[PDB]
């Protein structure tokens, strides 16, 4: 099993640097051009930088030429890209990618993302939306966050079922705030705890939050 | 009615990237044809390349339409640039070349 | 933007044949081997197609890959439900600069003729914590409803509200139907001054509508 674990993605001030890694195995390493590959969000695939197996050639996107470098450390499997004077257009989901002797990729990594912004972190508030036959929802508003993204389970993940997490609103202040919800018949009320467990990592920030009938 | 170089074997092009053993002999091949017959001859990193200064020198052939460099070491790691030429057009492919320790 | 090109989007109707073309030049469709990707939303790129017309183990027959000159041609026989994805053209380019890889601007591919479905919709009001932090925030959750264009209008009372309404663009959820949301900020004086706020989701021409009261 091939494997590419990016790590090293998150939020940076236009200007400012960050190092992109990217740990490899189940293949030998130092054989393969490995590449890297950005997709800004809603965005095409666009070509970043390419490095030999040995680190000896370098190639570079005109874009990022002169503020990446592109570089491979083989005893330790991983790769790097070095960002340097970076600009808003920059911000993307960044995948490291293993070529083949054709050119083309065989194997992708799961992508880390950067945001180059003058915003700074800010961790979400989250609120209990109350329920009241009929159909019941209850859930949690998960508001004014930035950078993304934002998790949300509930009871830890033992509930799945009638769970609906919906994408977020980017608002004209910069920050996201997202919703998510459980459908339960109204006579359920009062038979289940309902606890929402939402992560937003760029913030360091855990939330539980227990939900329940309003009085 | 002259014609501007193509490759002839295309098939034979499409493994770019090379990575080779130390000690082995790498074969570059870019076979072209044209009217007037085209000239051949090779860029390493955009530089005109005769081999004058690696170690054992290469092999030209107009014959083959290929590069040849037997016991490849590390300083013949990079991008090598087969230009193909008549008074009529131009083609030009690039073959990607590592050796491994 | 991208130095291939391919048209924005492509529709078909199921268990029909569809063809995304990209066009190149002479440096990379002319000379290198062109390859395709396939793209699920908050997913990597999938191989699809390498080597002008390969196809990886796993790929069935029904996507071909070709191409003549310096253009190249995907083409889908047997339209599924389930090809719908960004698809990607992709090559090395050997230009002036030296090699490079170089991507489509990607092909939206929407498959046709699924069923037209209604919105549900609930309203939720401002959460008493939220009340108490000096905020106020009416959230409506739009869901399940073919095909993926709706107007969202909210009403203090019984007239229109255009200030401080944020609407995600409506996105497709695991079960193929679309899914959105929008926020009402109000201060914590106007949800309370008024009789009541209403969440209006017209569909089609059908106009679902949902109440909240401060009551």
């Amino acid at each position: 099993e091939v494997q590419l674990l990016e790590s090293g993605g998150g939020l940076v001030q236009p200007g400012g640097s960050l190092r992109l890694s990217c740990a490899a195995s189940g293949f030998t390493f130092s054989d393969y051009y490995m590449s890297w590959i950005r997709q800004a969000p809603g965005k095409g695939l666009e070509w970043v930088s390419t490095i030999s197996g040995s680190g000896g050639s370098t190639y570079y996107a005109d874009s990022v030429k002169g503020r990446f470098t592109i570089s491979r450390d083989n005893s330790k499997n991983t790769l790097y890209l070095q960002m340097n004077s970076l600009r808003a257009e920059d911000t993307a989901v960044y995948y490291c990618a293993r070529l083949t002797a054709y050119g083309h990729v065989d194997s992708w990594g799961q992508g880390t993302l950067v945001t180059v912004s003058s915003a700074s972190t800010k961790g979400p508030s989250v609120f209990p939306l109350a329920p009241s036959g009929g159909t019941a929802a209850l859930g949690c508003l998960v508001k004014d966050y930035f950078p993304e993204p934002v998790t949300v389970s509930w009871n830890s993940g033992a509930l799945t079922s009638g769970v609906h997490t919906f994408p977020a609103v980017l608002q004209s202040s910069g920050l996201y705030s997202l919703s998510s919800v459980v459908t339960v018949p109204s006579s359920s009320l009062g038979t289940q705890t309902y606890i929402c467990n939402v992560n937003h990592k760029p913030s360091n920030t855990k939330v539980d939050k227990r939900v329940e009938p309003k009085s | 009615p002259q014609q501007a170089p193509y490759w002839t074997h295309p098939q034979r092009m499409e493994k770019k990237l090379h990575a080779v053993p130390a000690g082995n002999t790498v074969k570059f091949r870019c076979p072209a044809a044209g009217n007037p017959t085209p000239t051949i001859r090779w860029l390493k990193d955009g530089q005109a390349f005769h081999g004058e200064n690696r170690i054992g020198g290469i092999r030209l052939r107009h014959q083959h339409w290929s590069l040849v460099m037997e016991s490849v070491v590390p300083s013949d790691r990079g991008t090598y640039t087969c230009l193909v030429e008549n008074a009529v057009g131009s083609i030009r492919y690039n073959y990607l070349l590592d050796v491994l320790e | 933007q991208s130095v291939l090109t391919q048209p924005p989007s492509a529709s078909g109707t199921p268990g029909q044949r569809v063809t995304i073309s990209c066009s190149g030049s002479s440096s990379n469709i002319g000379t290198n081997t062109v390859n395709w990707y396939q793209q699920l939303p908050g997913t990597a790129p999938k191989l699809l197609i390498y080597r002008n017309y390969q196809r990886p183990s796993g790929v069935p027959d029904r996507f071909s890959g070709s191409k003549s000159g310096t253009s190249a041609s995907l083409a889908i026989s047997g339209l599924r439900s389930e090809d719908e994805a960004d698809y990607y053209c992709a090559a090395w380019d050997d230009s002036l600069s030296g090699p490079h890889v170089v991507f489509g601007g990607g092909t939206k591919l929407t498959v046709l003729g699924q069923p037209k479905a209604a919105p549900s919709v609930t309203l939720f009001p401002p959460s008493s914590e939220e009340l108490q932090a000096n905020k106020a925030t009416l959230v409506c959750l739009i869901s399940d409803f073919y095909p993926g264009a709706v107007t969202v209008a909210w009403k203090a009372d019984s007239s229109p509200v255009k200030a401080g309404v944020e609407t995600t663009t409506p996105s497709k959820q695991s079960n193929n139907k679309y899914a959105a949301s929008s926020y009402l900020s109000l201060t914590p004086e106007q949800w309370k001054s008024h009789r009541s706020y209403s969440c209006q989701v017209t569909h089609e021409g059908s106009t679902v509508e949902k109440t909240v009261a401060p009551t």
